[PDB]
RNA sequence: AAUAUUAUUAACUAAAAUGUUAUAUAUAAUAAUCUAAGUUAAUUUGAAUAUUAAAAGUAC
């Protein structure tokens, strides 16, 4: 959501459409180190669930690759 | 000397001792008799 | 002897007209821009040499 | 006279929140023992950073000296130095603290800079 | 007794009420014609850090403090 | 008692009056339908089972000599969930024909 | 480079001085006047457990 | 400056300040602007800053008039 | 009381609720495009100093 908000809001700080890109990509310059979720695992969030879904008729039938 | 920390579940059990003690004192503040 | 506070006969619990001066050094949130300033991006100040030189 | 090792023990936390008459002040945050020579070093180092035209440094030395060698046994919240104005010059916090910053290192225990009037010890501590 | 607990329990524990008869428990009687409003319990989980990603806020947030281990 | 009178006459039956009052004067005065409690015997919670079950529906009369223990026993009652409590002294329920 | 005790004791002394990351260790580099370089004192870039705590 | 010394230098009336301030406009094309009553204070305050004592101001009274109560 | 001296230690067979480990560690969010001058080079200290040598800092 946030990056889409960054895209559709006007360009006052940085260059759009131009090939310069004032802020240059520097992945190696950034933080190299492990966070506590790199050890203990990704933080637990509630599993995404479907409430009150209608019962699965045709549960025995297989879906055809839908290219048709 | 005591060197390594107390594990977490030990002091959890100690907390349980605390509110066991408290559970006792609530009983102790109840009246001597009851009018029925 | 046991010691206990008097009741409240009149007026507020926390002294209003009797306030002690608060002991921090009083730097305004907008005078020193650091944090706690929630300013809508429409209202952003002090751009006089950057974007507020070409206003509206 | 001929006081034992346990005497005038600084270790308690005091109830007196000091009142500093000077515009700014330097106040003991911990317990400890301070030598006179350390406070003299602090005083000189602070007098280097003062505008002697507008200001005067007041040092509170009137506390008892305890045998070790004679030094001071300081409780939390005991004021040490005071910046007193001779004129309308009003320092900020950054400036006053920048001034006391010179003399802080010579003092062996932690100190806080406090503004005129009574120590607000809710904010300091 | 009509008074719960012993004397030792009474002067240990501020739960058991004062059993004073003809006076109000707290000073003189309250007038007949909210502590948490001023008491702050807000537990701050993550300690707020110092803004190194901004040059001016870095130096304006300066803490003038000297680390001292107890002697 | 231009209100209280019809309240205590025929509005219901009753044992409605808890008197917390000295044993000396309850022999002198006596109101002979009231349950004679002790004010300590109320606050303590030793009277709870004889006090009525439904907490909201009840309204109880505290009959006290010194009004200070009337005010004490009111709080004693609302501690156990009795909010409607009316403080009455002896002479009041004389005109109400309750004695 | 001089090693400051912690991040708070770290200041930008010049116009050209920058904050940079040396593998999770925060440091200050000036492309001009290298004597302004400051490291936060912290663990070595390579450390084992028994070797470094 | 006064605190540097502890005594004022020469007395001056606000009459003189106007004929100092008359001479410096913003734009000689239009002498009226900026207005004297405002920009005089710049002169007054700079003289102030110089250590000049004043009459209208910084002393309670105005220089005596011979002929009037 | 009367007398005598002194400078952790598990029958046997089972049951049994108290061992394992909570390790130091915090990131994203600056490369930072745009601009004429105008009390004023205040005054003092200084050979000089004009916001940035010292002094003095509630003039406007
Ligand atoms: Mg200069
Ligand atoms: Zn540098």
């Amino acid at each position: 959501i946030s990056e889409q908000v960054q895209n559709r809001v006007r360009s006052g700080k940085e260059l759009v459409g131009t090939v310069y890109q004032k802020a240059r990509r520097q992945p190696w310059a950034k933080y190299n180190g492990m966070f506590p979720y790199d050890y203990n695992g990704p933080a637990r969030r509630p599993a995404a669930s479907f409430v009150d879904a209608p019962t699965p008729t045709h549960n025995a039938e297989v879906c055809g690759t839908a290219y048709a | 000397e005591l060197l390594h920390p107390l594990p977490v579940r030990a002091r959890k059990m100690e907390w349980l001792k605390r509110d066991a003690v408290e559970e006792n004192e609530e009983i102790l503040r109840r009246p001597y008799y009851t009018i029925k | 002897r046991y010691y206990a506070l008097p009741h409240l006969r009149t007026g507020p619990p926390m002294p209003t007209t009797l306030e002690q001066p608060s002991g921090e050094f009083p730097w305004g949130k907008f005078s020193t821009m650091v944090g706690g300033t929630r300013i809508h991006p429409l209202y952003r100040p002090d751009g006089f040499f950057k974007d507020n030189m070409y206003p509206a | 006279i001929r006081q034992f090792r346990r005497y005038g023990d600084p270790r308690y936390i005091n109830n007196e929140a000091a009142l500093i008459r000077g515009q700014w002040g330097l106040i003991t945050a911990d317990f400890g023992m301070v030598t006179q020579s350390q406070m003299e070093n602090a005083r000189l180092a602070i007098l280097r950073r003062l505008p002697r035209g507008s200001f005067t440094l007041t040092m509170h030395t009137d506390y008892e000296e305890f045998p070790v060698h004679f030094a001071f046994k300081f409780t939390t919240g005991v004021p040490l130095f005071e910046i007193m104005p001779i004129s309308a010059r009003r320092l900020n916090q950054a400036e006053a603290e920048g001034i006391f910053l010179a003399g802080r290192p010579f003092i062996p225990l932690q100190t806080v800079v406090v503004p005129q009037g009574r120590v607000d010890e809710y904010h300091v501590f | 007794p009509r008074i719960p607990g012993t004397a030792e329990q009474r002067n240990w524990d501020p739960a058991i009420p004062l059993f004073l008869d003809d006076v109000d428990e707290q000073g003189r009687p309250a007038p007949l014609r909210d502590p948490s409003a001023f008491v702050s319990d807000t537990v701050k989980l993550r300690d707020d850090k110092r803004p190194y990603w901004s040059r001016r806020r870095w130096a304006l947030t300066d803490k003038f403090l000297v680390p001292k281990s107890p002697k | 008692d231009s209100h209280k009178l019809r309240e205590k006459l025929s509005s219901r039956k009753g044992i409605f009056v808890i008197d917390v009052r000295d044993p000396g004067e309850r022999k002198l005065n006596p109101v002979p339908r009231s349950v004679a409690l002790h004010h300590h015997d109320l606050l303590s919670g030793a009277s709870c089972p004889i006090l009525p079950q439904q907490k909201s529906a009840a309204e109880l009369f505290v009959l006290a000599s010194n009004e200070s223990r009337g005010l004490n026993s009111a709080a004693a009652l609302r501690r156990w969930g009795y909010d409607s409590v009316v403080q009455v002294d002896y002479n009041t329920l004389v005109e109400a024909g309750y004695v | 480079p001089q090693m400051v005790m912690s991040r708070d004791e770290l200041k930008l002394r010049c116009e050209y001085c920058r904050f940079e990351w040396i593998h999770d260790t925060l440091c200050v580099r000036c492309p001009a006047q290298p004597s302004h370089d400051q490291r936060e004192m912290w663990l070595h870039s390579t450390w084992m457990w028994g070797k470094q705590q | 400056p006064v605190p540097l010394r502890g005594h004022y230098c020469a007395l001056m009336t606000l009459e003189m300040a106007y004929e100092i301030a008359k001479m410096k406009p913003l734009c000689w094309g239009r002498p009226e602007y900026p207005l004297l009553e405002t920009r005089v204070r710049r002169v007054v305050g700079q003289a102030r800053r110089m250590g000049v004592c004043f009459i209208g101001v910084d002393t309670p009274y105005s220089s005596p008039v011979k002929d009037m109560t």
